[PDB]
């Protein structure tokens, strides 16, 4: 829900932003189907 | 009122599922002064917040 042109949050801020203007398309899906283990290996700043 | 607030104490604090602000920014309030705060402070079911 953070990934938007000009959203805030403790991802969409601290480390990846999109511009206050953007021109583009996100998408996403679960992948809990593969990506979990727990699996600590994906992080953020 | 008559005090200081530092909201970066607050605003980086994990224990909080939503932060929302409707006149301010969060991230600017640090460069705000004002007259009062009033907080107000009860309990709810999560699905009406």
């Amino acid at each position: 829900r953070q990934i938007a042109p000009g959203q805030t949050g403790k991802i969409a801020d601290y480390n990846y932003k999109l511009p206050d203007d953007f021109t583009g398309c996100v998408i996403a899906w679960n992948s809990n189907n593969l990506d979990s283990k727990g699996n600590y290996n994906y992080l953020y700043r | 009122s008559n005090c200081v607030a530092d909201y970066s104490v607050l605003y980086n604090s994990a224990s909080f599922s939503t932060f929302k602000c409707y006149g301010v920014s969060p991230t600017k309030l640090n460069d705000l002064c004002f007259t009062n705060v009033y907080a107000d402070s009860f309990v709810i079911r999560g699905d009406e917040v």
